[PDB]
Formats: structure tokens, C-alpha cells, sequence
């Protein structure tokens, strides 16, 4: 083992720099680390494009009537389509409308 | 006091540490849970309901609601149950 | 001498007769690689236009030169599109292009605001400044030398 | 072609700039490396520059002390030395790395300027 | 004094061939070639043969170099009355990633 | 305190939300090179370990 | 004696401010800091003031060190009637690669 | 906490080990300086040591007739002084250096041996 | 004269032990084999030893080869009457990218 310098009367090329090496890797574990999502003013009664915490899709959102239970996100219709939502911010219920 | 070291002797190189309230006791009561582990995702459903005297497994219907979803990716095999002695 | 892969030759080829016995007396061809024709078949279509595009790369960055690719050198110095109809040839070129002492004439782009579109060139050596305080123009924070 | 700034006694401890500026073909395409000759001695190497991506590279030997860089806008290389002694006076030799193939070289080579202290 | 260790001092008698060598470590001097120059005292020096057989344009043709192993010489056939003058070999290095040259030898041409 | 090259610190990332927007308000950044990712798409992905 | 140069003597009135200074060559003098310290005769000496401002902890408040350029003055405030001693400059020179020290003043405290 | 060896009177052209003890924090982080004060006078530096590598760097003034080194088996560090004369007759002091930054300072600075001829 | 020095020179009393020792370059012979021949004057030379260990069939024992590190020795034990000849060291070697020898020592074996 042999020692450095880094004496403040040195040039660059001389001078310590710090270094982090981020390493990263991708498999197996579903609840893992990503970055912040960041949301926008949830307007209603518009025609907008919508995503609700995975849910991809269109249509009008305005306010429910339905009682969904505390574990619940997300409900759906007969014939298997999703017709209301849990604002994952707010937590309120919602209506999609064609 | 309430002491741990009679349940194992070494704690090394844990990855995942978890603290939420209640998990357990929300005339007797009927406490039901299933644990299944899919995916390295360990599920834990559960449900306290009060019951009359009977057989301990009353004839009706109640439906179990999630509790836990752990990211964990272990392989789970075998399990006991923790008891308290009170010394 | 090949231009370097952020302006990389282009050429234009007008109607003749095209003997492709040569282009295969070169070299032992490290990547030979057709996409929409195969090379067994080669002498018989007549395709309209040709158009031949050179450059020089790295060793290790041959599998980069492909439809639908991403990469250091995919995303914005060549993007080949997936309607690809042509042929990828390349081969190792020692000795006569890589001078001892290295050879630092040729050089790549490292950052850039967008991706981009598929066959296109720019010699924009803009200082690259994606940071909040303005830069303008010296080679210091959020601004570098792309 | 090339052509050196002048040649004059300094301080001890000081800062120093050189200059040297290319006349007769293009300029980015060479690079330029910058040499050290003790009087009465032989040479060693000192610092080489790429004007195209303003990036410098030097010796372990002489790391820090002096900095390397250039400007393409009228073709002029800038080395400064810092923390002189009685041990760098002596010539400097700015020049141009002849590219070639296998072999190094030193191509039209220059004239640089005397360093005393 | 640097890694290519060069004999200091050679002379004697003129319009004789003479031979000067360069002998260093295997990790440039038996790896790269060997490039030679010519330090005209009083102004700045010249180059003299590339890749130890070829000379560029314009310099004479009695100099040679050879690249004998570890042995890089100079022959100097019909030498002379205006080259005494410093010989300093030159080699890229892979080592220390550089050109790195030698002290030169002091050659002088008697009268 | 950082260690010295021979003895390198290392350390495991649990789970959690990785806001990259710190660690870009540190310093002019004499080199930023991502190899398997990009920078501008950091944002996105969602590493393992 | 050496590259920074102290006057040697100073004493006068107690219960008075005074200032003694340190100038040597721009070297180190006008290029690092001066750190300063005294000396209890028939001990170990100790430290006053480094960086030129800040105290350490511990000790009074009523010295202050100044680095007025190549003057470096330490101003005792409110004298008092224990610190007859030795006052040591001291400097880091990148020209000896090394600190480097000064005679001190024997400054004396009167009756 | 600095603790030294003995002080004693020896022989013109002897040689003379000293030690200096450390005790109270880390020792291996730490640098440790050797200064000398002719009596009466003002001091000088004389000899660096680096228990890390165990190098040990001088000054040229008095370069050779003295080594240094240290170890941190036990925390000592020895200085071996040669050709003393009636000009070496002087106190030593062992020194932590304060690594700071910018300043140097000279901290916790411990006591040192006198050297009688 | 080539990349591997041999002494020129030994000889000494016959019926004894005797050692010769062949030295040169790491680029082959810190790196590579070293083969040993033996050539008998007035005709063609035979091969004694290859890898340093290992003879080859039909000749004698009492030679045997080492590669001491840089240092590749032939111990003669039970020295004979007929074989003064010329010991040839031999190594490949991955810079000239050949085999290269060596000048071989007059061994010479007394009355
Ligand atoms: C997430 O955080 C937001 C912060 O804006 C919470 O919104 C506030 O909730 C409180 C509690 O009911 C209200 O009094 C505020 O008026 C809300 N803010 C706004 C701007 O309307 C939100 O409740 C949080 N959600 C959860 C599930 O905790
Ligand atoms: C946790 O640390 C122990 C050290 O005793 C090591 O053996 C083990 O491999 C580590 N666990 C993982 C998942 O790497
Ligand atoms: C878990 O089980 C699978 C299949 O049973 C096996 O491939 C894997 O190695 C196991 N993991 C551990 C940590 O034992
Ligand atoms: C032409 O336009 C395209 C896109 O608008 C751009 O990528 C390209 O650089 C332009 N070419 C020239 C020569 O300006």
C-alpha cells in the first residue's frame, strides 16, 4: 500500500476527486426502488387521459355513488371492464364514463 | 419485561424490517389467517370474528381481507409457531 | 479516411451496373449482415436507389449497427429504422486507422436533448446545458462538451 | 509552421504561460505534445494536448503543476507552470505529434522558448 | 537518465563510418520502434529516420538505422565536416503510456 | 469521511422511492457516465438491488 | 533566523492592548495562512490561533490574530499578569514543502 | 496524550534514539512531526513520519544524519540522530500534526526530550 | 551476442559436479522454456534436455537441467571423458516471435 498526495498547490489531475458507483440490477423483486411519481390537478367532468397507479385508459371521471372496501383500489362491471377508480392521492371514488 | 433471546442466538445480515399496529386481536373469538407465498411476495390475509360456543370452527361464512403484501423473496418451506411462558 | 459516426459519409448512387464479386475481395468481414435481401442473392434484383453511409466505430459496438437497437451510439449518432432494406458490412481495420499514441481525430456524441430520427447527421457542437443556471457557453456545471 | 511566445527570467513560486501558434495547414486535425530539455541534458515529456475536445493528458512524473490547453479560434496552445524552482529552468519544446502508424516521430516540431528563473 | 540508457560520448577520426546504439527495457525498446534525432547546438534540433529504416524527404541518404533487437544503431558511412551534434533516441512507451527519449550522445567530428 | 480505494465502502439499497431529483443539485459533475441506463430516463426504471 | 522573520523584543505598560507582527517573503507569508503560538518558559509551549481568526476551544478570547496582508498581527486586548512569553509565528511554505517556524518575541509583561 | 523518553547527556559523534508515546485516540490516522529549539532560541523543522507506509521525509538542511520511523504495535516512534556536535545540543519535540485544512497548527503537540553533549 | 548471454568460457577437473547457467531477457526467459543442446565439433549437434526437467530417450542420465527463475543451470554429476563440447542454451520467445540461442560454452573436459 502506497500512500497519495493531494496537496491543495496541485492541478487538476492531481487533486481528489470523490467517486460513487451506483450499481444496479433488475430480477426478481416486485416492491423495489424507483423514483418519484408526481401527479397534476385532477379535473373532473372532462374528457381526459387518465392513469390511476397502473390503470391505463380514457374517459370521463366524475363523482361515484359506490362504497368500495378499505382494500380495495379499483372496481369493475359485469363483462369485465373497469368502471370506477380510488384516487390514489385523495382517496376518493370516481366514475369513469365513455 | 419481555425478552427475545430464547428464540434464537444470532441475527445476522437481515435485508427487510417491517412495524405496523394491530396484526392480532384486531364470547371467544375466531381468528383465521392464510400466509402464502407466491413470486418472493408474502400475503397475509386475516379475519377476527367473535363466535358463539361451539365446535371452534363455526358453521357460516366469512370472508378473509388482506393484510401484509411483503416483498421478501424467500423460499418458504417449513414454519412453527411462536408461544409466550410468562416465565 | 472515414468520418467519424456524428457526421457520418453519405453517397448517392447513380445507375450503372453493379459487379458485386468485388466488395468481397476485402477482408475476412467481421459483420456481413443483409436485413431485406440475402447476399447469396444479391446479383440478381436492381434496386432503385443505393444509398452507402461510412463510418468508423469501436470494437465492441458492431451489434449496435442494427434496426431497432438501443444504445450509446443508436440513440442519437445513427438510428437505423426498422423498414431496413439494406446491408451492414464491416471489418476490422487495424494499422491503417489506428495510429499508435491512439487516435483522437475521430470522436462520438455523448448527451443530447432528444433522440434521434432515424437517418439523420448533425455537426452540432453546441455546449450541452441541461441545468438550471445558464452556462452560455464555458466548459464548467450542467454544461458540457457533447 | 510554428511559432513560440518569448523567453524571459521569472520568480520563484511564480505562474508561467507559454504560447505557441500553428501557420501553414489546418490545426485540429494534429495534436500537440509538449517537451522539457534541461540545459546541457537530454529531453523528457511533459504534457500532451488534443485540440479537438480540449482534453489534456500528462506525465506521473509531473502531474498538477502545470496545466495544458488550447484554442482553435486562432490556433494557439496555452501551457502554464506553476511552482517553479532551480529545477525547471530550462527549454520548452511545444511540437507536433507526427500521427503516422507504429511510430511517434515528432513531426515539423517547432521552436520553443527559454524558462529562467 | 530517463528509461532508454544512452552511451554518453563518442568521437574520433572523420570520413569514417561510425555506429552509436540505444539499448533499454523489453517493455518499449523490444515492443516499439525506435525513432532518431539530431541536436544541432544553438538552435532547435531536426528529425532523422522513422521506424528505423526510412528517412523523410529532404535529409541524406549516408544515415541508417537498424533496429538489431534490443540494439538500435545508427551507421554514419562517409561522415562528415558540419553534423557534430547530440544523437537522442526516441520510443513510444506503452508503460508509462508516452514518447520517452534519451540523453543523446555528444558526437563530435574532429578536424 | 470516505475510504480509501484498497478498502472500498460498500452498501445495499432497500426499498423505497429513489427521487433522483437530489443528487443532481451536488456539484458541476466532472464525469456522469451511465452505462446500462440513461440519465434522462432515469426517472422510470425500477432497479432490484 | 529563518524565512520568517520576528522581531525579536517588545514589553510596555499592563492592562493595555498591543500588537506584534510578522512579515517574511511572499512565498509562504502572502500565500498560507500564519498560525501563531506561545511559550511558557520551563515547559511545553501550546497554540493560540490558527487560520489567522479562530480560537480553538478553551482558550481566552482576548487575543485576535489578523492577517493584514504580509502583516500578520496578533492584538492583546485588556493585557494581563500571567502570559509573559515567548510569541511564535508559523506558516505552511510549499517552498520547503514544509512548516516553518519563527524565533518568537519575548514579550514581557510588567509590574 | 504525548509522553517522551528520557533526556540525558551523550558523546560527540554518538548516536541517540529518542521515542515519543502516543495514548488517547486512533494513532495510525494521525502524522507526526519532529521540530528542534536551540535553547533560547526559536525553533526549525527537521524531520516528518508517516506511521501509515512508514516513509519518512526530511529537510534539506539536515537530510541523512537522522532517521525516523514508527510503530503502531505499541504506538512509539523512534528518531535516531547521528554526528551530533555543541550545535545539536537542543530541546526536541515530538508533534501531532493538525491535518486541518488550509492550516497546519501543530495540535495536541505533546512534550519532547532535552539533548545534552 | 543474442537476446541470451551465455559465458563463454569453463572447464576445471573431470569427475566432478560442475554447474553452467545461462541468463538473459524476462521477455523469454522469465517467460518460456529453455531447451538445452550440445554440439560435438567436426560434426552435426545433438539435443540433451527439453522443458528443463525431462530427457529425452536413449541419452544418458547424469545430466539434468533447472530453471532456477532467470537463472537455467545444467548440474553435471559424474563428469565423463568424451563430451567436451559446446553447451547451446535455446528458448522460444514471443518477441522476435522464434526460437533464438544462444553462443553455447566451450565446456572442456582436462586429462
Ligand atoms: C396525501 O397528502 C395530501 C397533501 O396535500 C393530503 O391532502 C390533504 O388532506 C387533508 C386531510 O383531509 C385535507 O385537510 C387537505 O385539505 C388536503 N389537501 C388538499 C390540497 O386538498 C391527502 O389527504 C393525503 N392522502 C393520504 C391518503 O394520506
Ligand atoms: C449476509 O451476510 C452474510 C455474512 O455472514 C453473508 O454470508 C451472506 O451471504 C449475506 N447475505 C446475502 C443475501 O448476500
Ligand atoms: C429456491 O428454490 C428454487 C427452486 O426450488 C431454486 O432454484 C433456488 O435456488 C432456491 N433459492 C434458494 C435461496 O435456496
Ligand atoms: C434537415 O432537417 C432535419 C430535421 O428537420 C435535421 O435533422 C437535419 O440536420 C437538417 N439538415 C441540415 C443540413 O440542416
Amino acid at each position: 500500500l502506497q500512500s497519495y498526495g493531494f496537496r491543495p498547490t496541485y492541478g487538476v489531475g492531481h487533486q481528489p476527486y470523490r467517486v460513487v458507483v451506483l450499481s444496479f440490477e433488475l430480477l426478481h423483486a416486485p416492491a423495489t426502488v424507483c423514483g418519484p411519481k408526481k401527479s397534476t390537478n385532477l379535473v373532473k367532468n372532462k374528457c381526459v387521459n387518465f392513469n390511476f397507479n397502473g390503470l391505463t385508459g380514457t374517459g370521463v371521471l366524475t363523482e361515484s355513488n359506490k362504497k368500495f372496501l378499505p382494500f380495495q383500489q379499483f372496481g369493475r362491471d359485469i363483462a369485465d371492464t373497469t368502471d370506477a377508480v380510488r384516487d390514489p392521492q385523495t382517496l376518493e371514488i370516481l366514475d369513469i364514463t365513455p | 419485561m419481555e425478552s427475545e433471546f430464547r428464540v434464537y442466538s444470532s441475527a445476522n445480515n437481515c435485508t427487510f424490517e417491517y412495524v405496523s399496529q394491530p396484526f392480532l386481536m384486531d364470547f371467544k373469538n375466531l381468528r383465521e389467517f392464510v400466509f402464502k407465498n407466491i413470486d418472493g411476495y408474502f400475503k397475509i390475509y386475516s379475519k377476527h370474528t367473535p363466535i358463539n360456543l361451539g365446535r371452534d370452527l363455526p358453521q357460516g361464512f366469512s370472508a378473509l381481507e388482506p393484510l401484509v403484501d411483503l416483498p421478501i423473496g424467500i423460499n418458504i418451506t417449513r414454519f412453527q409457531t411462536l408461544l409466550a411462558l410468562h416465565r | 479516411r472515414f468520418a467519424s459516426v456524428y457526421a457520418w459519409n453519405r453517397k448517392r448512387i447513380s445507375n450503372c451496373v453493379a459487379d458485386y464479386s468485388v466488395l468481397y475481395n476485402f477482408a475476412p468481414f467481421f459483420a456481413f449482415k443483409c436485413y431485406g435481401v440475402s447476399p447469396t442473392k444479391l446479383n440478381d434484383l436492381c434496386f432503385t436507389n443505393v444509398y452507402a453511409d461510412s463510418f468508423v466505430i469501436r470494437g465492441n459496438e458492431v451489434s449496435q449497427i442494427a434496426p431497432g437497437q438501443t444504445g450509446n451510439i443508436a440513440d442519437y449518432n445513427y438510428k437505423l429504422p426498422d423498414d431496413f432494406t439494406g446491408c451492414v458490412i464491416a471489418w476490422n481495420s487495424n494499422k491503417l486507422d489506428s495510429k499508435v499514441g491512439g487516435n483522437y481525430n475521430y470522436r462520438y456524441r455523448l448527451f443530447r436533448k432528444s433522440n434521434l430520427k432515424p437517418f439523420e447527421r448533425d455537426i452540432s457542437t453546441e455546449i450541452y446545458q441541461a441545468g438550471n443556471k445558464p452556462c452560455n457557453g464555458v466548459a464548467g456545471v450542467n454544461c458540457y462538451f457533447p | 509552421q510554428l511559432v513560440q511566445s518569448g523567453a524571459e527570467v521569472k520568480k520563484p513560486g511564480s505562474s508561467v504561460k507559454v504560447s505557441c501558434k500553428a501557420s501553414g495547414d489546418t490545426f485540429s486535425s494534429y495534436t500537440f505534445s509538449w517537451v522539457r530539455q534541461a540545459p546541457g541534458q537530454g529531453l523528457e515529456w511533459m504534457g500532451r494536448s488534443i485540440p479537438i475536445v480540449g482534453k489534456a493528458i500528462y506525465a506521473q512524473e509531473f502531474q498538477g503543476r502545470v496545466t495544458i490547453s488550447a484554442d482553435r479560434s486562432t490556433t494557439t496552445v496555452y501551457m502554464e507552470l506553476s511552482s517553479l524552482r532551480s529545477d525547471d529552468t530550462a527549454v520548452y519544446y511545444c511540437a507536433r505529434d507526427q500521427s503516422g502508424f507504429d511510430f511517434f516521430y515528432y513531426d515539423h516540431w517547432g521552436q520553443g522558448t527559454l524558462v529562467a528563473v | 537518465q530517463s528509461v532508454l540508457t544512452q552511451p554518453p560520448s563518442a568521437s574520433g577520426t572523420p570520413g569514417q563510418r561510425v555506429t552509436i546504439s540505444c539499448s533499454g527495457s523489453g517493455s518499449n525498446i523490444g515492443s516499439n520502434t525506435i525513432n532518431w534525432y539530431q541536436q544541432l547546438p544553438g538552435t532547435a534540433p531536426k528529425v532523422l529516420i522513422y521506424r528505423n529504416n526510412e528517412r523523410p524527404s529532404g535529409v541524406p541518404d549516408r544515415f541508417s538505422g537498424s533496429k538489431s533487437g534490443t540494439s538500435a544503431s545508427l551507421t554514419i558511412s562517409g561522415l562528415q565536416s558540419e553534423d557534430e551534434a547530440y544523437y537522442h533516441c526516441a520510443a513510444w512507451d506503452d508503460s508509462l503510456n508516452g514518447p520517452v527519449f534519451g540523453g543523446g550522445t555528444k558526437l563530435t567530428v574532429l578536424g
